[PDB]
């Protein structure tokens, strides 16, 4: 990355762990997925079609003060160009983001132009009058942009009369060592100690660097994705329980500390296999951490979106399939004839977790998550 | 039916043995094969060998020794608690 590029890369991921952070305190919220780089260019597309105080707190969320507007812009554009490094384009990694304006409302062709190149930003017209035909478009557009693997955003909309920014994601992370195909089966996951859902786990005994936090009570494992471009990480409890304690540990300190303490030793890692579906309305939270401007039907200032003061932000959706599958490079299975995998240590992820991808050239978070609820329909 | 069958030893010399199995019904990721003196104190060697192979040499055995040999069948099922999946055979390698 640039170094404009790279400064944005820290900023998008120090947002994402507040938006987690303020997410994780939430009791309605469960399974958390965020894209750090599709976040910030929801707050940058707010910063190119608005004006004033309006643009002005989207770069504050950001905490990107002292940048230049086509720093900001030039930056995201090429974070979100990125993101297709470590992955196979459209077939691994899709993502689509469209701002759906009321039926009354034409963006300006200045906006249009812009907010394409910069952010590969669609613009569509909505008929807020039918509810069911306003979501039908919006959950037929999120499907089509993932082949199925997000059938549906949202079930409702709340607010049915300003614009609405909708982020449509499907991620499947390759491993750089492949599970067997055939090494999954039924399994429990604990989402408490007294609530258990049936879910489909996939198996493999390999190399990897590990860190077992005695003090911390937690395991953590970096799984390499394809040729090592990115990585996987699970930081996991030794004991089913809510991760608000694991949550207060989530620091760059914190995870720069338990990465140096990682050795490379056998790890027989269960993990769960399907689709797990997380959609998200980021507009509260983002209002809560200082985008109060844009979320205001009268203060919201969008007249470089539109042309007029008729629009305001009602809706950030932020919607992930991201889908854990056996795949991944093929490797020597004479490796499974080693003295090293005498004594594996046990990875078993059957109770909530956190995790979070990184691409490995650039030093971006990709992703970062936590699974605590497993839909419970996806088992074979 | 979900555990090794048919394990055996094909070929016999006083320090080495070369044993044969039949794998499961499930498919078998790797297969851990241990081995040691029948009744005695030494603790057991054991090695690792991929799922793909029928067949395996244990060598640097005592001539005219009995030992126990096992083979664990890992797959989906061993993962998170679930049951081992062995079988065992006892052979007197020659003095010869």
């Amino acid at each position: 990355l640039s170094p404009k590029a790279a400064t944005l890369a820290e900023r998008s991921a120090g947002l994402a762990f507040s938006l987690y952070q303020a997410m994780a305190k939430d009791q309605a919220v469960e399974n958390i997925l965020l894209s750090p780089v599709v976040v910030a260019s929801s707050l940058g597309l707010v910063s190119l079609g608005g004006k004033a105080t309006t643009a002005s707190q989207a770069k504050a969320v950001l905490s990107a003060e002292q940048l230049r507007d086509e720093e900001v812009h030039a930056g995201l554009g090429e974070l979100l160009r990125s993101l297709s490094n470590s992955t196979a384009r459209n077939v691994t990694w899709k993502l689509g983001s469209r701002l759906y304006g009321p039926s009354s409302v034409s963006f300006a062709e200045d906006f249009v132009r812009s907010s394409k190149q910069h952010y590969n930003c669609e613009h569509s017209k909505i008929n807020f009058r039918d509810k069911r035909s306003a979501l039908q478009s919006i959950n037929e557009w999120a499907a089509q942009t993932t082949d199925g693997k997000l059938p549906e955003v949202t079930k409702d909309v709340e607010r049915t009369d300003g614009a609405l920014l909708v982020n449509a994601m499907f991620f499947k992370p390759h491993w750089d060592e492949k599970f067997h195909h055939k090494m999954v089966d039924n399994r429990g996951f604990m989402v408490t100690r007294s609530y258990t859902v049936g879910v489909t786990m996939m198996h493999r005994t390999g190399l990897y660097n590990y860190y077992d936090d005695e003090k911390e009570k937690l395991q953590i494992v970096e799984m390499p994705l394809a040729h090592k471009l990115s990585s996987l990480i699970i930081l996991m409890p030794h004991h089913v329980e809510p991760l608000e304690r694991l949550e207060k540990l989530l620091t760059k300190e914190q995870l720069k500390i338990w990465m140096g303490k990682m050795q490379k030793k056998a790890v027989a890692i269960s993990l769960p296999k399907g689709v797990v579906e997380v959609t998200h309305d980021l507009q509260k939270h983002l209002a809560g951490l200082g985008l109060t401007e844009a979320i205001d039907k009268n203060k919201a200032d969008l007249s470089r979106m539109s042309g007029k003061k008729d629009l305001y932000l009602a809706s950030v959706f932020h919607a992930t399939a991201f889908e854990w599958d056996t795949e991944g490079n093929p490797f020597d299975q004479d490796i499974y004839g080693r003295e090293e995998l005498r004594s594996p240590k046990l990875f078993y992820a059957d109770h909530p977790f956190i995790f979070l991808v990184r691409d490995t050239q650039s030093g971006s978070l990709l992703f970062i998550g936590r699974l605590v609820r497993p839909k419970g329909d996806k088992m074979r | 039916s979900d555990v090794p069958r048919d394990l055996e030893v094909v070929a016999a010399t006083p320090t080495s043995l070369l044993i044969s199995w039949y794998h499961p019904e499930q498919y078998t990721e790797y297969y851990r094969i241990t081995y040691g003196e029948t009744g005695g104190n030494s603790p057991v060697q054991e090695f690792t060998v991929p799922g793909e192979r029928e067949t395996a040499t244990i060598s640097g055995l005592k001539p005219g020794v009995d030992y126990t040999i096992t083979v664990y069948a890992v797959g989906a099922e061993q993962y998170g608690g679930g049951p081992d999946a062995p079988i065992s055979i006892n052979y007197r390698t020659p003095h010869h």
